[PDB]
């Protein structure tokens, strides 16, 4: 019935602005502190992208969701198939993409809830360590967005999609790392790197039909147009403080 | 912004308001000060919305149930009266407008309900509701029927509801407990049911209205009504031979009147407040200035002991004050406002047969303690705007009412202002709010159905039978859509018109050759879209 169709950057989660230093000074923090923990959350990323989700073989082939690649895929067991060694438009090849997006299905749904398993120790510690000095900067900002989530997961009608211009296969890793893989299927993940939201949208309401209530949530002015061009309500979050706004709409079940 | 050196005065409908403004026209005088009486609907929800943004009346009247609230959110001027002023008015009457110690208002007079009754058909009247029943069938016999009286307001039905134990918030350690509310116990269930028997077994009619009730009462259809003070000099007038009675008990216990005391306060935005102060202590609230208000529509038992002891041998004031001693004086709280929304809903689902008393009454006693609940937490206009779309969207409308109702102090929210109207089948509101705003062509649609499906919902019913294809056509000619809500070829007329609203004549002949109009077609069009554009500009 309800489908909340959420932005991730700037959003949901801190991170692009710690790169930039915008953040630090819309928020009056340490410029240094702030670049810090952005460059390691980056390095993260990118490391559990190529380490575990073949984002050097997928980088310049990706897709706008998992479950996209059209191929003769048997459904064949993959956990003894040997990547490095399958030399990956033709049958074969398409065959070896879809197995990769399988896999990656595979690992997200086995580590969504066990990220620290995933990438190990010593990493994990570290990892940890850095999600904890990013709450502290940033004001609990994932804290209160992970509250509002998970209070739109625990209703029965509810539904909460992702909608971001992150390429597919990093944009998983980050989600990971975020703590959000227990909020977020998989299959409702969208990629609109290459295509845009206002396509993705419409896959959304395509999939989710035309008696669902739609509620586009971000800080963009893409999602928001977006939202405009198929009359789906909007609730901008252009700082910390509307997504606290956003709570309490939630707590008293005005959405 | 309110007038300096003018007094502007609310008071409800049902009130003296011609004998107000004749204190008022003795205070001109006297002062050099125009008074202003004005009765404007739902004064009591208007008055916070006006007020707020500094405008609004200087002094407000209404039961004092209302004043918690208003002072709370800032509306009002605390009041100075003197040792010798406060020795003239009722201690009781005082203590009705006292909020966290605060004077906040100056209490007028004390209004309970009472039994009336036609002394004609009915020299004794009944003392029990039970016997009600068996009373109406033994007048349906004559032509006639036992009782009416308003069943729209909760204010009429909430002594029947008392009776066995009904409450709004229970008292306790000096102060009413916003967390205890009675409207859901068995006591609240009896007395509802026993209302809702009165309409099932046919003895009462679950649309009957203030209108409905005083008419019938006053023509002499109907022996007996329910009533306060401000009624009987319209019976005076009708020459019905009337009494004014203890209300009849219910399973042995009185029926309970929530009583109020009518009080007068002055708004905190007012530039005139010494002048607001004069006028009611010195004019009004004197023998002089209460007998001319009382002799316009009677103010019950007044506040003022000079002026009281005459009227306190009046028998109909003497039962008045019987029925105020048995009912219970309400409380003052800003939640009064929450408990009154949850049980109107109550009362008219529950007679209706919409919903069952039991549900009716759970939901009742759920909606007025989590509205009574509610934290202060402001929306901006942007996010309201969302709210109002996603309730709407979602068909959630009995929490888009509630949503609404929690606003403090936008086309979304008028939208939905409409679309609750309508759903609570409040058809002159909901007029007033299509006709009184330009609404966005995007929203025609919806707004123009609640219009026309209105519309037919009271044709039909003053048919007494279906409308049909024919009914509807005629129906539209007489109620044509408001301007406010309704307005390929035109697609390039539009685009054009937003360029240029004044083609020449050379530019008419492009404009009807690329149309497939005449130019005198295209003129027309744009003749009329201008004067549409301009009636626009004037909302
Ligand atoms: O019906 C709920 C309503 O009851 C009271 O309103 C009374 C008012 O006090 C009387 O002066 C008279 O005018 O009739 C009204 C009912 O129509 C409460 O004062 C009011 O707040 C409440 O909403
Ligand atoms: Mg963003």
């Amino acid at each position: 019935e309800r489908v909340f169709v959420w932005d991730l950057d700037e959003t949901i989660i801190i991170f692009h602005s710690l790169l930039t230093g915008t953040f630090a000074s819309r928020y009056g923090k340490d410029t240094t502190t702030s670049v810090r923990i952005g460059l390691m959350m980056e390095e993260m990323i990118f490391n559990l992208a190529d380490t575990h989700l073949f984002f050097n073989d997928l980088e310049d082939c990706d897709q706008i969701h998992v479950d996209d690649v059209s191929s003769d895929d048997n459904g064949q067991d993959l956990s003894t198939y040997n990547f490095s060694a399958d030399g990956f438009g033709g049958v074969d090849w398409m065959r070896k993409l879809a197995f990769r997006y399988r896999r990656v299905k595979e690992m997200y749904n086995t580590y969504k809830n066990n990220v620290g398993g995933l990438i190990g120790t010593p990493k994990r510690e570290t990892w940890l360590q850095l999600r904890a000095e990013l709450e502290a900067l940033t004001d609990l900002w994932l804290t209160h967005s992970l509250k509002a989530l998970n209070l739109i997961n625990s209703r029965p009608n509810c539904v909460n999609v992702l909608v971001t211009t992150t390429q597919l296969i990093p944009a998983l890793a980050k989600v990971l790392l975020y703590g959000l893989g227990s909020v977020f299927p998989i299959e409702n993940i969208y990629s609109a790197t290459k295509t845009g939201k206002e396509s993705c949208f419409e896959r959304i309401m395509q999939r989710f039909g035309r008696k669902a209530v739609y509620v586009v949530i971000g800080d963009g002015v893409e999602e928001e147009q977006g939202a405009k061009k198929h009359n789906m309500p909007f609730w901008r979050i252009s700082c910390h403080a509307d997504l606290e706004a956003l709570r309490h709409a939630l707590e008293l079940e005005y959405l | 912004k309110i007038e300096e050196g003018k007094l502007v005065i609310w008071i409800n409908g049902d009130k003296g308001y011609n004998g107000l403004a004749e204190v008022g026209k003795k205070f001109e005088k006297d002062t050099g000060i125009k008074v202003t009486v004005e009765h404007p609907d739902k004064l009591e929800e208007k008055f916070p919305q006006v007020a707020a943004t500094g405008d609004g009346p200087d002094i407000i009247f209404w039961a004092h149930d209302r004043f918690g609230g208003y002072a709370q959110s800032g509306l009002l001027a605390e009041i100075t009266p003197d040792k010798a002023f406060q020795d003239k008015l009722y201690p009781f009457t005082w203590d009705a407008v006292r909020y966290n110690g605060k004077l906040i208002a100056y209490p007028i007079a004390v209004e309970a309900l009472s039994l009336i009754y036609n002394k004609d058909l009915l020299p004794n009247p009944p003392k029990t509701w039970e016997e009600i029943p068996a009373l109406d069938k033994e007048l349906k016999a004559k032509g006639k029927s036992a009782l009416m009286f308003n069943l729209q307001e909760p204010y009429f039905t909430w002594p029947l509801i008392a009776a066995d134990g009904g409450y709004a918030f229970k008292y306790a350690a000096g102060k009413y407990d916003i967390k205890d509310v009675g409207v859901d116990n068995a006591g609240a269930k009896a007395g509802l049911t026993f209302l809702v028997d009165l309409i099932k077994n046919k003895h009462m009619n679950a649309d009957t209205d203030y209108s409905i009730a005083e008419a019938a009462f006053n023509k002499g259809e109907t022996a007996m009504t329910i009533n306060g003070p401000w009624a009987w000099s319209n019976i005076d007038t009708s020459k019905v031979n009337y009494g004014v009675t203890v209300l009849p008990t219910f399973k042995g216990q009185p029926s309970k009147p929530f009583v109020g005391v009518l009080s007068a306060g002055i708004n905190a935005a007012s530039p005139n407040k010494e002048l607001a102060k004069e006028f009611l202590e010195n004019y009004l609230l004197t023998d002089e200035g209460l007998e001319a208000v009382n002799k316009d529509k009677p103010l019950g038992a007044v506040a003022l002991k000079s002026y009281e002891e005459e009227l306190a041998k009046d028998p109909r004031i003497a039962a008045t004050m019987e029925n105020a001693q048995k009912g219970e004086i309400m409380p003052n709280i800003p939640q009064m406002s929450a408990f009154w929304y949850a049980v109107r809903t109550a009362v008219i689902n529950a007679a209706s047969g919409r919903q069952t008393v039991d549900a009716a009454l759970a939901a009742a006693q759920t909606n007025a303690a989590a509205m009574s609940m509610l934290p202060s937490f402001g929306f901006t206009q942007e996010q309201v705007a969302c709210v109002c779309e996603v309730l709407q969207q979602g068909g959630n409308l009995e929490r888009l009412g509630r949503f609404l109702w929690s606003l403090p102090a936008n086309e979304s929210v008028l939208k939905a202002k409409a679309v609750v109207a309508f759903h609570r089948g409040n058809f002159r509101e909901l007029y007033k709010i299509l006709e009184s705003h330009q609404f966005s062509p995007h929203n025609h649609p919806k707004l123009q159905q609640l219009w026309l499906k209105a519309h037919y919902v009271e044709a039909e019913k003053l048919r007494g039978r279906p409308l049909g294809a024919v009914g509807k056509y005629r129906v539209r000619r007489k109620f044509p859509l408001p301007r406010t809500i309704w307005d390929k070829s035109r697609g390039v007329l539009r685009e054009w018109y937003a360029h240029n609203p004044y083609p020449s004549p050379r530019e008419k002949r492009e404009l009807a050759e690329a149309t497939g109009l005449t130019t005198t077609q295209v003129s027309n069009w744009f003749k009329n879209r201008r004067q549409r554009d301009r009636a626009a500009e004037a909302k």
